[PDB]
């Protein structure tokens, strides 16, 4: 498994948002509606959502641009 | 308060002082005085109290 | 969860259950017991909001 996060505390800097990223990403991908936009190895939704957000392409504004997209689209 | 400020210093002076403060707030707070002695006692829950 | 919640524990098996993975905090029981407690005694328990 991913050992050690260094990567995300860099990509979000002040290391407390980074793991609620992380956790919204996990619970949204629990609950249903949402895809992994990087390629899921048979694991558990927090490791893929610490992937996606560390592989720079989910962060706390990408998420909230495309919440307000859907709900917008509505 | 006045008559503490009135008061010639001292012990007791600044006991009556802090007396006089302590009453203003209480006033200046929605506390009975009454309040400290009780009037109707509340008995338990029954299912506080298990047998 | 790991503490004296019923109501709270009830919810939280059935999303365990179901994968949910919630949990409720609503306001411990020991609390209420404790205002209790001091109406209990010599005291009106009175929260405000």
């Amino acid at each position: 498994a991913r050992v050690t996060v260094q990567d995300a505390v860099e990509k979000i800097g002040n290391r407390f948002d980074l793991v609620l990223v992380a956790a919204r990403r996990a619970r949204q991908m629990q609950v249903g509606g949402k895809d992994p936009l990087v390629p899921e190895e048979n694991d558990k939704t927090t490791v893929i959502a610490l992937r996606e957000i560390e592989e720079g392409l989910i962060n706390n504004q990408i998420l909230d641009v495309r919440e307000r997209q859907e709900q917008q689209e509505q | 308060r006045e008559e503490l400020n009135e008061t010639n210093s001292e012990t007791k002076r600044k006991k009556l002082t802090k007396r006089i403060k302590l009453l203003e707030a209480f006033v200046q707070s929605g506390n009975k005085p009454e309040w400290m002695i009780l009037t109707v006692l509340p008995v338990l829950p029954p299912d506080l109290r298990p047998l | 969860v790991k503490s004296d919640d019923v109501n709270g524990r009830t919810k939280m098996y059935k999303n365990i259950v179901d994968g949910n993975h919630q949990m409720e905090p609503g306001m411990p029981e020991s609390f209420n017991v404790l205002l209790k407690e001091i109406r209990s005694l010599g005291i009106n328990i009175e929260l405000e909001d």
